[PDB]
């Protein structure tokens, strides 16, 4: 039930590792030494005396040592002897990489392995998964990509093939990790099991999971815990199966009854859990999660060079229930001492397309230091008369200099320069988009979680 | 204690209860509904069609009578004891011709804003509520909200407010705005029987009047497991 | 109303160049230069006796030759005499950059302007643009970027600093562009008069504008203009002032009275149009339609090594009112000579994670050279079994073997090499996306517009 | 010419048709509208719903009176002289106590049916625009409508009576039948053209109009002058 051990393992066996460098066991091991684990790997296989210069047995159980984890990737056939083996040792999780259970319709076998593997006391993790990472405990233990960006977020998926190649696609988009874990049939270990883990990590502050169903029964828990959990955590959903045709689809690849599609959504508004559409909306949204603290109130200030992209601005906050309001006059009038006559202070404040690098210094800091700003989103169109990392500095000196910490998220539009300038400024753990419907969209996600947090706020109330 | 009336339907093999049973239950639970009463003569009605109040609807109550209007089992609209003499031997006279428990004697239900509130079991979630305005908006459609029980205050405010058809339950032509307060009140407590209930598989409360202060259920259905 | 001349010019003018560089006069004059314009350019300054080794003048009417295009930088209290020297030197268009007019509430000032423009029967662009580029003509009379990707995308746009900056961003999207034209103010010519160039205009193809109003009692003919248009090529608006808040917002913006969200949606329905909510789906979606032919029927085909970006897939398209249908059984039998037993062939197509790089090439052809199939869109995602070039030169391949045209979009999900594989993909003119559901969303809008021409079709029905 | 209303109304500073004066100008059209007659006598009533056939509705036609229930200027289902009398009476008698008056109009009944709101307005952008909504609640309290601007298509009109959400109420559903889309299809067409042929007309309103398995029939129209 405490999955600390898991996560934290003192000593973890590759059940299936091979002198063939190409075996999934292999890769494994390989991922694990590559990426730096400090505790002991024990190789378990029939015949080697040693892989990857360490001491090979042929059974977890031969191990003079007491054994937290065994990775299990040796065939279906093989499995359940394994289990047995692992039972005997004292195992407490088996994360069972093997395909061929109940996704190829062997439900009988897969319940087999979660009824052997629970009489010696012991969980599981999968089957039909690749693995999990750990990235406080330099645990790769994935035949995945052999590194990950170090960071706050938990990524939990059910999708193999997709769920892999998103722990790849979060080095390109910039998003520091602190687990992946692959769940794939959850016949045992699932969603409400990792999240009582992530809420009392230290190292976790976003949880994103890609989902396509929980068991029947498990929903009740589901809402229980993810509910408190969002309490001083975010939670995304990549949600599979969210039409009513993509559910039945999703559901006969997992082997399964399809869910309604309804009853989750509702049950994620109630977990105070926000369902993303899409991978760049997760992924955007977990963002600026990530990096961000949350609004204290509904005073967002957007900051624009010009009004075009202002307006998509507006419009895309208000697709999202989002509706500005004045600027504090004390804002206005800072601002007033360097802006021409003929600036806009409606919200967005439009600083004009004349305006240079060292205005959104000042207009960002003049924002972040008044005490009636809540939120800011600085939008930026290349001129001739800016550079856009002129502009990205100036907007990280501000940010220093606030000497405080309010949610900031920034969209630039333009050519190679504005990329590079976003890319800087995403290294800098600032959440930055190359259009202004984007920077606004993961704005509107931190003031969603914020709503969020208030529906379980309000539904948690005493009577 | 309202239990026993689950208790005698599933030791008589039933897999739903009777309308006066299902009524008696719900009311129990602090749901307000249409005051009735259950006759076992023609006689019986008198003291309670005046206790009830003319005028009153009669209903027959047999566990073979799925419909109760194809058969002739339902009379509207009664406004005397004379008719109520004249509506119970004819439902007598006609369920018995159409097919050899009581009368149930009904009060009449003022006409205000009718809504559906149901109960039913997702594999996943347990016990779910769901709520949505009356005729079209639910049966035509399918304008409904759901809220996984036990629903606070909150669940309930909001699964209301979500609703398309939400504007008609706070004033528009011709009709006052109603109580939401007693609508909020009514769907905690229909979740609260689907927690505490494990033999109820699913519960329809369908119409339910909303009135500009309380509603009346009129109609419920409660199936068994 | 003919803008054959304004295109493609045999003389421009530059009024108010200047020896300093940094002036925007200058800055148009040395795009003009830089991107290789074969007319004459002219530029005029009341002192200097040559400009960028051209011979200068002071005033148009000086110029000893006919002008056609006089693109005047000079400040707002100066335009109307020039103008009335352009008029008295024939020239046809006043390309006038200067801002001061209407959009700060100088109307009268505008009017006058366009008035006078018209009594020497010229007519006007903007005021309050940054010019405008024609590829085909090697015409670069804006201060934006000095270079674009070269095809068949004309980019008109309302906004100044927002349309600047999207020019750059072509670039960066790999969008070829036969032109940009900024708008601005709209005091004379507009979206109509364009839209009837772009119509004729061999060069281009497909015709994307930043709208936020067009001028009251010009609706009817913008519709009976752009649906006529819509037959043969695909009109994308991102509208400004998508919501009731944004309408308002962006008409004070513009000095004008807000419009009619509802009826200007109706409009662009009628006219066969797209409506784009954002940048990044406006340029995801011009994109595809740049580069496919629009698909002859509803037998689309997803193909995917995993079922996870399938059912991103089969959501995305289903948000859009696509839905996929069994595939033609010889394109099973084909895909079955090379797939395992265990994948699914319910559309989408599941050649599940093992598939290595040579199946996407077998897969995508048989797909596109069955009679039976109508579009295809190939998603991917990364794992060690696979490199991402690889299987990008294997959908490259197929489609070139396949030795027709059908509309194809390419999702890819991974790390830094799936990005590299995505460019290598764009830089061939296949569409495509490092998500799935970016790829199906772009797919979707080669099938919303093949829509949109069937509507507009019947809606010209003969009774 | 039935332009001659409009003429009229204008050179007598009016900036509406009176009801029996829309009624007969969207009928010229080929809109179909409940018969009507304009009463010139208390006894010229009797002749009319004579003429029309029992029952009949009586309805208060006067430029100052601008409503209708509220004054207490109409009554429906008068099947006999003496019922046309007695609502004539008060007809008189109840707008007065709550305004020269061009007379009394005598109303064919209206079988009940699916009410629709046909619609024409003027938008600055793009001129005579056609609207369409179901009647009741889902036009006044949900705004559930459509548009197409003018002149509309088959296409235009077809598709924006599929396009709002109460649209299954027309395709039948417990207790009423289908009714007959293509009857709508032509009158909003026709109330397109009414729009785009008569500049004087600044905002027009067919509400309601009442649907049927077999053809459509406007029960009242507004026709606002400029
Ligand atoms: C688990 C899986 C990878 C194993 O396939 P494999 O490597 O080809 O299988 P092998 O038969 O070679 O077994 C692996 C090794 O374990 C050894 N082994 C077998 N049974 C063993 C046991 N009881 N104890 C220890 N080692 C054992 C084998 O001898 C072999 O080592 P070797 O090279 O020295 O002979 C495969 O069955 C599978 O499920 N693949 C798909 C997994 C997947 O896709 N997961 C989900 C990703 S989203
Ligand atoms: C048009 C505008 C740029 C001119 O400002 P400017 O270049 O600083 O103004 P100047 O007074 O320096 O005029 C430029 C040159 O034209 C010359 N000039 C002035 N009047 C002239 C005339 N009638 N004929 C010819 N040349 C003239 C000036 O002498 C000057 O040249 P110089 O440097 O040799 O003296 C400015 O008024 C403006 O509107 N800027 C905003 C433009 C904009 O952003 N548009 C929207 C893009 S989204
Ligand atoms: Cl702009
Ligand atoms: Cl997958």
């Amino acid at each position: 039930n405490d999955l600390e051990r898991l996560f934290n393992p003192s000593a973890i066996a590759v059940v299936g590792a091979s002198k063939d460098p190409s075996k999934i066991g292999s890769q494994i091991l390989r991922n694990l030494l590559s990426y730096g684990f400090k505790g002991k790997v024990y190789p378990i296989n029939p015949t080697a005396d040693e892989l990857m210069g360490l001491k090979c047995y042929p059974k977890v159980s031969d191990v003079p040592d007491k054994v937290d984890v065994a990775v299990i990737s040796v065939p279906s056939d093989k499995v359940l002897g394994v289990i047995d083996d692992c039972g005997k040792a004292g195992v407490k999780f088996a994360v069972v990489i093997t395909s061929g259970f109940k996704e190829v319709g062997n439900e009988e076998l897969e319940e087999e392995l979660v009824r052997r593997a629970h009489s010696y006391g012991m969980r599981v993790l999968g089957p039909n998964i690749f693995g999990y990472l750990y990235a406080p405990a330099r645990l790769n233990a994935t035949f995945g990509p052999k590194d990950v960006l170090s960071g706050n977020v938990a990524f939990i998926s059910q999708s193999g093939a997709l769920g892999i190649a998103l722990m790849g696609y979060t080095v390109v988009e910039n998003i520091g990790i602190s687990s992946i874990v692959s769940v794939g049939n959850k016949a045992d270990l699932d969603d409400v099991d990792l999240l009582d883990f992530f809420d009392k990590d230290p190292n976790t502050g976003v949880i994103m999971i890609y989902l396509e169903g929980i068991a029947p029964g498990r929903g009740r828990m589901f809402i229980d815990v993810a509910s408190r959990v969002s309490l001083r955590k975010p939670i995304i959903v990549i949600k599979a199966g969210r039409t009513e045709v993509g559910a039945r689809a999703a559901a006969s690849h997992t082997g399964s009854i399809a869910g309604s599609v309804a009853i989750y959504e509702s049950a994620f508004k109630q977990s105070g859990i926000l369902m993303a559409k899409s991978v760049e909306d997760a992924f955007d949204w977990t963002k600026a999660l990530s990096w961000n603290p949350i609004p204290e109130g509904e005073r967002l200030i957007v900051l624009t060079n010009g009004g075009g992209a202002g307006v998509q601005s507006t419009d895309t906050f208000a697709d999202n229930g989002i509706y500005l309001s004045k600027p504090p006059e004390s804002l206005i009038q800072e601002i007033k001492k360097f802006v021409p006559p003929f600036a806009s202070f409606a919200n967005p404040i439009d600083i004009t397309g004349m305006a240079p690098d060292d205005w959104y210094y000042m207009g960002t800091l003049a924002a972040l230091k008044n005490p009636d700003v809540d939120a800011l989103t600085v939008l930026y169109c290349q001129t001739a008369v800016t550079t856009p990392i002129g502009v990205a500095k100036g907007i990280v000196d501000a940010i220093k200099e606030a000497g405080n910490s309010k949610p900031v998220t920034v969209g630039m539009v333009g050519g190679p320069e504005v990329a590079e300038a976003v890319s800087f400024l995403n290294k800098q753990r600032i959440a930055a988009y190359p259009t202004p419907e984007r920077a606004s969209s993961a704005m509107s996600a931190l003031y969603a979680y914020a709503r969020a947090r208030s529906y379980v706020m309000k539904s948690l109330a005493v009577r | 204690s309202s239990r026993d009336l689950l208790l005698k339907a599933k030791e008589n093999g039933r897999k739903s209860l009777l309308e006066h049973e299902a009524k008696y239950f719900i009311s129990s639970y602090g749901i307000p509904v249409t005051n009735i009463r259950l006759a076992k003569s023609e006689e019986e009605a008198v003291n309670f069609s005046r206790e009830i109040g003319f005028p009153v609807v009669l209903k027959i109550v047999s566990p073979q009578v799925v419909h109760k209007s194809d058969v002739g089992g339902v009379k509207v609209n009664l406004r005397s004891e004379e008719e109520v003499r004249k509506a119970y031997r004819e439902i007598i006279e006609n369920v018995k011709r159409n097919v050899p428990e009581g009368i149930l004697v009904q009060e009449f239900a003022p006409p205000g804003v009718e809504l559906i509130i149901g109960l039913l079991r997702d594999p996943q979630f347990g016990p779910t509520v769901m709520f949505g305005l009356g005729g079209v908006f639910v049966e035509l459609f399918r304008d409904v909200s759901f809220r996984v029980a036990p629903l606070s205050e909150q669940d309930a405010e909001s699964m209301i407010k979500e609703v398309k058809a939400y504007k008609l339950l706070t004033g528009f032509r011709g009709m006052e705005p109603v109580d939401i307060e007693a609508i909020k009140d009514a769907l905690i407590r229909a979740g609260r029987i689907g927690v505490e209930n494990e033999e109820i598989a699913e519960m329809d409360l369908n119409p339910v009047i909303a009135y500009p202060k309380g509603i009346k259920v009129v109609d419920a259905r409660i199936i068994l497991r």
